[PDB]
């Protein structure tokens, strides 16, 4: 029942919209694909 | 077929599931968007080829193809493709994810979960990675890895 659409060209856009921090951040990875932070 | 990013949607009413990058005529997306059932193209059928459930990564009709890797200084461009709204970009700053295994770029933009598989682009217009595997750091601040696979 799942089907897929094509919304656009993978391309860069010059002057974009800009936002969004920057973290750095401890983490691990777990068999399942889960992110967790650590310390 | 053509290259470009995709809306992976589900079907009463029709709802937006994810999102993935075809190229090289390799669809690209999550696994945690389509668990790995068969997309519908058209008339075609996209058979799963290769996933990964701890990468959270899955390819159709082939191999992953999309190799590009974050440079560690420069911005990128999240190519976000929100459900009911036209693909668009979101230029940003990576932060890192510091693994045992070594540091992962990673995007700090909250998109709704539609946009999960949405391609992390470099200046060049190469796809680096896939948004919408992270971590949440306070109160819903979630941040994506810049999640890549290996050709």
């Amino acid at each position: 029942d799942m089907y897929i659409e094509r919304a656009g060209d993978i391309t860069w856009e010059k002057d974009a919209e800009v936002t969004g921090n920057s973290p750095r951040l401890d983490v691990a990875l777990d068999e399942s694909g889960d992110f967790s932070l650590v310390e | 077929t053509t290259d470009g990013v995709y809306r992976v949607m589900t079907r009463l009413g029709s709802t937006q599931v994810g999102v993935g990058v075809m190229q090289e005529g390799v669809f690209h997306t999550m696994w945690h968007v389509t668990k790995g059932a068969a997309l519908r193209s058209g008339e075609g059928r996209l058979d799963p080829y290769w996933g990964d459930v701890k990468q959270d990564l899955v390819s159709y009709c082939g191999p992953w193809k999309l190799d590009a890797a974050w440079d560690g200084l420069s911005e990128v461009q999240l190519l976000a493709v929100p459900p009911g709204e036209r693909a668009k970009n979101i230029q940003t700053l990576p932060g890192i994810f510091k693994t045992k295994d070594g540091d992962i770029g990673a995007v700090a933009l909250d998109y709704p979960a539609g946009t999960s598989g949405s391609p992390i682009l470099d200046k060049s217009g190469r796809v680096i990675g896939l948004y919408g595997n992270g971590v949440v750091i306070k109160n819903g601040s979630y941040v994506s890895a810049i999640t890549q696979g290996k050709r």
